[PDB]
């Protein structure tokens, strides 16, 4: 399916993302540098922070308490639709999902 | 060579395993460790050897433990604990939130953006080593390629002169592979002394190299000290030698023994990145651990403060609970899971640099020397430790079967 990555500066990247792949993994594999993904995807670092568009927050599995704990120490503005994108695992039902990437991860 | 059994440890979890000398090592070091994963072995054993410690034998527990640093601390991540003496590289032994400060800085010198703009320069390096090796039809891959390649990349991203290589090689060698002619502590100190005037010089007259960036970075909201910078710069050197050297050798050993997997990558170089990941799962090689901050019930086992637990990075991908037919190398394997680069906040900083060194070595080797094999009459020996490895890899091939480019 396809995922759109909107950088802080408005610049827009759409990626074709295989099922089973995390939004973090896809970002790092395709030069979306404003997603760092330091810990490599176990909710241990908060450097894959994204804002999930409201049109898809019903459609993504809620965060677990581990993701919640890690989200407290995001460096950019923490918002209600804030997610660790290493916790978002891609599926056909999530096709065309919109995530906004914050101005900083570190 | 066993230690007395702790009053808090039940004997029915005791299991004879020495990570420096596993029983069936002649079959292959990954095979040798996989004995911990036979049907009648608990997910969590105790061994009396190497001082005495726990071992997570299964991917689920290893990942769990690596996810909880409050109970499982990096303050003592090496077994035996005495192997921590004089080991003060950064950020190996730190936990969050301080560990984080040094990972932000490090990401600036080996993060994906840096890896990417270094790639072409890395492949010309790889090519050059290969290109001027091909008409020999033979080599000790380990000495001839696996060792010079990563240390040459370090020089490149640290901005260090080429003739400095013999010196650094020696020092890192004495550290990794001791001679009796120098203690590890001495070799380490020599490395720091090599680094520290470069750091001070580039703090006051910066470049774009790794050393400048680290020397001019901030940690905890104030300037990184010279001490902090050398201890981290030191690890960016040491961290990516012995593991890249050995992983490339395990891999290259496999391809020399397996014409069918070669031809696949030879007919479909597009598969190489995916094959590298599979090669990473199958020939995983790091095993370190953590120490207990407190008493703690864990997966039905009572640990106490001070206890060390081994959490083999190697075993997760070999855990057949995680990958079907784990000893099988299938380059089209659909759900490859492993912890070859570790797991949790310490997962390898060089993972992106290390993947790129693998993919380039494969894309550039097979491009030139498609067919090769292990030397005739060759007893290839594996060694077992914190970073398991290959002793030597004599390879042989016919020059007329190659192709210089
Ligand atoms: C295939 C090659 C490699 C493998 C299998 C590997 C393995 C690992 C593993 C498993 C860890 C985590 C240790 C733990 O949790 O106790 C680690 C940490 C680290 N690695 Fe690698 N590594 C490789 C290549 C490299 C390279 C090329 C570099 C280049 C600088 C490097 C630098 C580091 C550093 C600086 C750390 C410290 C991470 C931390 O504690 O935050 N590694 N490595
Ligand atoms: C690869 C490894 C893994 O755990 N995983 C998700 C498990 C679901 C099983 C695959 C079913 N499936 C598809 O066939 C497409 C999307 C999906 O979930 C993987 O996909
Ligand atoms: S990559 Fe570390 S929390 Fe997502
Ligand atoms: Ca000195």
């Amino acid at each position: 399916s396809k995922v759109v990555y909107v950088s802080h500066d408005g610049t827009r990247r759409e990626l074709d993302v295989a099922c089973g792949v995390s939004l973090m993994q896809a970002a790092v594999s395709n030069g979306i540098y404003d997603i760092v993904g330091d810990c490599g995807g176990s909710a241990s670092c908060a450097t894959c922070h994204v804002y999930v568009n409201e049109a898809f927050t019903d459609k993504v599995p809620a965060a677990n308490e581990r993701e919640i704990g890690m989200l407290e120490s995001v460096t950019a503005e923490l918002k209600p639709n804030s997610r660790l994108c290493c916790q978002i695992i891609m599926t056909p039902e999530l096709d065309g999902i919109v995530v906004d990437v914050p101005d900083r991860q570190w | 060579n066993l230690a007395p059994l702790p009053p808090h440890v039940p004997e029915h979890l005791v299991f004879d395993f020495d990570m420096y000398n596993p029983s069936n090592l002649s079959a292959g070091v990954q095979e040798a460790w996989a004995v911990l994963q036979e049907s009648n072995v608990p997910d969590l054993v105790w061994t009396r050897s190497n001082g005495g410690h726990w071992i997570a034998t299964r991917g689920q527990l290893i990942r769990e433990a690596y996810e909880d640093y409050r109970h499982f601390s990096s303050e003592s991540p090496f077994i035996p604990r005495e192997a921590g003496e004089a080991y003060d590289f950064i950020p190996t032994s730190m936990d969050p939130p301080e560990q984080r400060q040094f990972r932000a800085l490090a990401n600036q010198v080996v993060g994906m953006p840096v890896v990417d703009k270094l790639e072409n320069r890395i492949q010309e390096l790889a090519s050059s080593l290969i290109e001027s090796l091909r008409p020999q039809g033979q080599c000790n891959f380990t000495e001839d390629y696996a060792e010079p390649f990563p240390i040459r990349i370090f020089m490149l991203l640290a901005g260090l002169p080429e003739e400095d290589i013999p010196h650094l090689k020696y020092l890192t060698d004495q550290m990794t592979r001791p001679d009796g002619s120098m203690t590890f502590a001495e070799a380490k100190e020599a490395l720091y002394d090599y680094l520290i005037p470069i750091i001070e010089q580039r703090r006051q007259k910066p470049g774009t190299d790794a050393i400048s960036i680290v020397a001019n970075g901030q940690v905890n909201g104030r300037p990184i000290t010279s001490d902090e910078a050398k201890r981290m710069c030191g690890l960016l050197l040491v961290g990516g030698l012995d593991t890249v050297v050995n992983f490339l050798s395990f891999s290259m050993e496999f391809l020399a023994k397996s014409p069918e997997h070669r031809q696949e990558l030879i007919e479909r170089p597009e598969r190489i990145p995916a094959a590298s990941e599979e090669l990473l799962r199958r020939f995983s090689l790091v095993a370190d651990g953590r120490i207990l901050t407190s008493d703690y019930e864990f997966h039905g086992v009572q640990l106490k403060k001070g206890d060390q637990i081994l959490l083999p990075q190697m075993l997760s991908g070999l855990d057949e609970r995680e990958n079907a037919a784990p000893m099988h190398v299938d380059f089209s394997r659909q759900c490859v899971s492993h912890t070859t680069f570790g797991h949790g906040s310490h997962l390898c900083l060089g993972q992106h640099l290390a993947r790129r060194e693998i993919i380039v070595t494969l894309k550039e080797w097979l491009t030139r020397i498609p067919d090769f094999s292990i030397a005739p009459g060759a007893q290839i020996q594996h060694k077992s430790g914190i970073v398991s490895g290959v002793q030597a890899l004599p390879l042989v091939w016919d020059p007329a079967t190659t192709k210089a480019v």
